[PDB]
RNA sequence: GCUCUUUCUCGAUUCCGUGGGUGGUGGUGCAUGGCCGUUCUUAGUUGGUGGAGCGAUUUGUCUGGUUAAUUCCGAUAACGAACGAGACUCUGGCAUGCUAACUAGUUACGCGACCCCCGAGCGGUCGGCGUCCCCCAACUUCUUAGAGGGACAAGUGGCGUUCAGCCACCCGAGAUUGAGCAAUAACAGGUCUGUGAUGCCCUUAGAUGUCCGGGGCUGCACGCGCGCUACACUGACUGGCUCAGCGUGUGCCUACCCUACGCCGGCAGGCGCGGGUAACCCGUUGAACCCCAUUCGUGAUGGGGAUCGGGGAUUGCAAUUAUUCCCCAUGAACGAGGAAUUCCCAGUAAGUGCGGGUCAUAAGCUUGCGUUGAUUAAGUCCCUGCCCUUUGUACACACCGCCCGU
């Protein structure tokens, strides 16, 4: 139960990673609203698709760069 | 339908009462707008008209089943004469700013 | 209208008032850069707003054509004389209205030059002007006694969706050349993601932004201070 | 006890025995020949109906009142069987229905209330509810 | 008539559902709760089915009126 | 004269009429307004009409 | 499809419409002044005396 | 007062030939515009600079895994970008939280009253009301609609080059409701019968212009394509019973809207009449199959409701080749349907009913709404077809191709 999130959503993901990765943590919860307040993005649906990415992002990063 | 003149003469009074006269496309309605009290069956706007324009004192127009017939400003003179009414340059043109 | 009509009735006599007018206006305003106009009640009042930039047609000596115009409304719409008069005003950017161009285009086509020379000029223009992309389709006789197709196209030019419902502005203007009837369709991007002179919902479903972090600009190693 | 606690298929039968033993609001005339409806083929099997039909609309006052011959016509209707062509709804007969309402004012059953929509008079009421003292004292689901 | 019966035998379950929070102990809903859900889910949740738009073409959702062919 | 118009047209498919083409056939008359059926679609922008589902 | 030919396909355009209803106890003056200014709009106004 | 015949007037706006045809549902959609359909509902499409070939072209657009998807991660003589997808809009879900509601609920209450012993109850408190209230009651669960909020492969476990992702599960709307929108290149796909949008030709007074009358577009040895009705007993006839949701509805360039309630009439209908330009009265929309009783008894029976005669009303200038609707009556074809063939996988199939559209008279049609509620699948290319890559060609208006000999 997922899809591929596309060039839209995986190159805005990992520039936030790249920007803001202090501020952000493991929880998708504590993401969704980080994303907000730094990023100004257009749809409520995208922010909780692009927050998804960058939660499952850092469960890699921790993992083995 | 045709050979008024003392009811053709009405519908002129209008053109020059105002720069513009309106009207419709239907023939059949003798509910001629804007004060039809001189029995005009709406012709006579349609048949007579077509002469003034043609002959380029007035100007026509056509938008959704009317028509929006402009007096020209050179057509005052050639209709002040056939009115022969007195010398004047005021068909609805106060000529200030509104 | 003496019963005051359903709601229903009266707000789609709104707009068919809002649409006798306009279709009747283009049939004047066509050799001016007539845009669209906009109607609206105001207090005891009723103001209609000529949208053009070839204007000087429209000020009129003193104010005649305004004179001329206003008379021919009241005389076909039912409106009483003292209350129903239209204003003008000046579109100051003209190279984003995709009606301008279409009659500019149609003006041009008809001045008795060739479609190419012509359309590049709108392109240009329309560039010259700055947008994210625009787009010029003539279709008809061009040349020879068989219809052909031709495309103009660059910038962005987004096709399906919502945006396209407040970007993209699109016309059309049927030319009338010596051999028949000629279409022009314009399209243009509108760019503003501020606020800008026609407003849309400026943002982009695609476009996500980020900002500056402004973190880790100190060390900030222990010190302590009492403002 | 009251209406609302008791089974009313075997109700209207009930009160179709109250108005045989009654036995004077009226009979129409022509009680033998109508239809009942314009939908039907065929008239009731059981003849002395109108112990039963007149059951029913006065039992439907008690519980939507303000009801005239329309709100008993809206009620009384079913397939309209035209053959061929699909079905429909088509209301009940008007006369017959409103000569129920005229039979029971005789017998002051049900009256017009104010809004010109027949209700029931609290003498009216006693009736409807004392029966139900009865089905219901002898019937226990 | 079966919608509201459908609705009648969660509205009560609900009913006493929400009454035993209000003023008697949490348990009293998870002694009742857990025997009404493993019951029935039903009884507890609101069955979120609803039926859906037609389209032009078949007289249903889905459905299609057939095709000609010479 | 008299029979110009000899025609009691006061209903039927005589008496209404597309308010823009003059044409008779596929007519929108649900809010007044007359309009056929193509001259209503040119149109369903500006009246206030969507396109919406 | 306009008139010719094609599969039988249907436009299914909308036109929506909303309200909102709101009563003022005061002078009704007060009022005719806030409701001057915000004209401004596409929206209809009607103000009754008469609890209508 | 078309004419024949002539008596009255507008009286130079009429009237005759030449010039220009305005006019036209007249011909050409194989001259066009625009608008649609289809190729094609899949995932595909271009160019800038770069490399290769002299060149048409090519690479980017792929070895591989992956997903609804040229959607990804990757691999890389290509790099950086645009379109289509996705993203967006509407819609359905649920939010005991929020600002709010006499044109909504209120309904929980006060029991402020009114009524039936209407029953356990002597009776009150209880249960009920078909009821009655002003706001100086309590609000917002249901009713409505604004901002919100919410779901995102997030939590856990397997499988995976361990990247993209998939499978399963507590949680719960588990990412999954349905649509709208829709690219490149086209078709001699339809439309000149939608248009004062139009080229050319035809014609314009014995009119192919218009207006009026009566007809015809519906005519019967035939074959066709979408559809309603059934062939019955889970059914039909009769009685009781109780529940719904989109909308819709009156003076408009124009002639008539939705309808309670009282009486007359079996009914179809009629006459006074009292509301509505509408969360206000229709309408608490008290719809149908379905729920409970009697009759019919395998029989062309009462299933079936074609055909034909007589009657009775309605809308209209006109119902006859029967506009509709009612009533009596005749009671046929048909015993579940060959070869073929279409539609569908969840509140979907399928049954029943109700709105809108056409509409003065009105649906067996179509556009929508709700109710009753399955069986059979979670898959494959076997058939008709589609996308990408490798190979073959004597095809290029492209297999509906080409082509051989008496
Ligand atoms: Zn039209």
């Amino acid at each position: 139960m997922g899809r591929v999130r596309t060039k839209t959503v995986k190159k805005a993901a990992r520039v936030i990673i790249e920007k803001y990765y202090t501020r952000l943590g493991n929880d998708f919860h504590t993401n969704k609203r980080v994303c907000e307040e730094i990023a100004i993005i257009p749809s409520k649906k995208l922010r909780n698709k692009i927050a998804g990415y960058v939660t499952h992002l850092m469960k890699r990063i921790q993992r083995g760069p | 339908m045709l050979m008024p003149k003392k009811n053709r003469i009405a519908i002129y009074e209008l053109l020059f009462k105002e720069g513009v006269m309106v009207a419709k496309k239907d023939v059949h309605m003798p509910k001629h707008p804007e004060l039809a009290d001189k029995n005009v069956p709406n012709l006579h706007v349609m048949k007579a008209m077509q002469s003034l324009k043609s002959r380029g004192y007035v100007k026509e127009q056509f938008a959704w089943r009317h028509f929006y017939w402009y007096l020209t400003n050179e057509g005052i003179q050639y209709l002040r004469d056939y009115l022969h009414l007195p010398p004047e340059i005021v068909p609805a043109t106060l000529r200030r700013s509104r | 209208m003496a019963v005051q009509i359903s709601k229903k009735r009266k707000f789609v006599a709104d707009g068919i008032f809002k649409a006798e007018l306009n279709e009747f206006l283009t049939r004047e305003l066509a050799e001016d850069g007539y845009s669209g106009v906009e109607v609206r009640v105001t207090p005891t009042r009723t103001e209609i707003i000529i949208l053009a930039t070839r204007t000087q047609n429209v000020l009129g000596e003193k104010g005649r054509r305004i004179r001329e115009l206003t008379a021919v409304v009241q005389k076909r719409f039912g409106f009483p004389e003292g209350s129903v008069e239209l204003y003008a005003e000046k579109v100051a950017t003209r190279g984003l209205c995709a009606i301008a161009q279409a009659e500019s285009l149609r003006y041009k086509l008809l001045g008795g030059l060739a479609v190419r020379r012509a359309c590049y000029g709108v392109l240009r223009f329309i560039m010259e002007s700055g947008a994210k992309g625009c787009e010029v389709v003539v279709s008809g006789k061009l040349r020879g006694q068989r219809a052909k197709s031709m495309k103009f196209v660059d910038g962005l030019m987004i096709h399906s969706g919502d945006p396209v419902n407040y970007y993209v502005d699109t016309a059309v203007r049927h030319v009338l050349l010596r051999q028949g009837v000629l279409g022009i369709k314009v399209k243009i991007m509108l760019p503003w993601d501020p606020s800008g002179k026609i407003g849309p919902k400026k943002p982009l479903p695609d476009h996500v932004s980020i900002v500056e972090p402004k973190d880790e600009i100190l060390p900030t190693t222990p010190i302590s201070e009492q403002k | 006890v009251t209406v609302k606690d008791v089974n009313q298929q075997e109700f209207v039968r009930a009160l179709a025995a109250f108005l045989k033993k009654s036995g004077k609001l009226k009979v129409p005339e022509w009680v033998d020949t109508v239809k009942l409806a314009k939908h039907k083929e065929l008239a009731p099997y059981d003849e002395n109906w109108f112990y039963t039909r007149a059951a029913s609309t006065a039992r439907h006052l008690y519980l939507r009142g303000g009801a005239g011959v329309g709100s008993m016509t809206k009620i009384y209707g079913g397939r309209q069987r035209n053959g061929v062509m699909p079905s429909h709804f088509s209301r009940g007969s008007k006369s017959v229905a409103r000569r129920v309402l005229q039979a029971l004012e005789g017998l002051k059953m049900v009256e017009k209330d104010q809004d010109w929509g027949r209700k029931l008079t609290p003498q009216g009421q006693r009736d409807l509810d004392r029966i139900a003292g009865q089905v219901a004292a002898a019937k226990k689901k | 008539h079966v919608a509201q019966i459908y609705a009648i035998r969660q509205s009560i379950s609900k009913a006493l559902v929400a009454y035993y929070q209000k003023y008697v102990d949490e348990a009293s809903k998870k002694e009742i709760k857990d025997i009404l859900i493993q019951y029935d889910r039903t009884l507890l949740v609101a069955d979120p089915r609803r039926c859906e738009s037609k389209k032009f073409g078949g007289p249903g959702a889905r459905a299609r009126y057939q095709k000609s062919y010479r | 004269q008299q029979l110009y118009w000899s025609h009691p047209r006061k209903f039927g498919q005589g008496s209404r009429s597309c308010r823009v083409c003059s044409n008779r056939h596929g007519l929108i008359r649900k809010y007044g307004l007359n309009m056929c059926r193509q001259c209503f679609r040119q149109y369903a922008k500006d009246i206030g009409f969507i396109k919406l589902d | 499809t306009p008139c010719g030919e094609g599969s039988k396909t249907w436009d299914r355009f909308q036109m929506r419409i909303h309200k909102r209803l709101i009563d003022l106890h005061s002078p009704s003056e007060i009022v005719k002044q806030i409701t001057s200014i915000s004209i401004e709009p596409g929206v209809e106004v009607e103000v009754t005396i008469a609890d209508a």
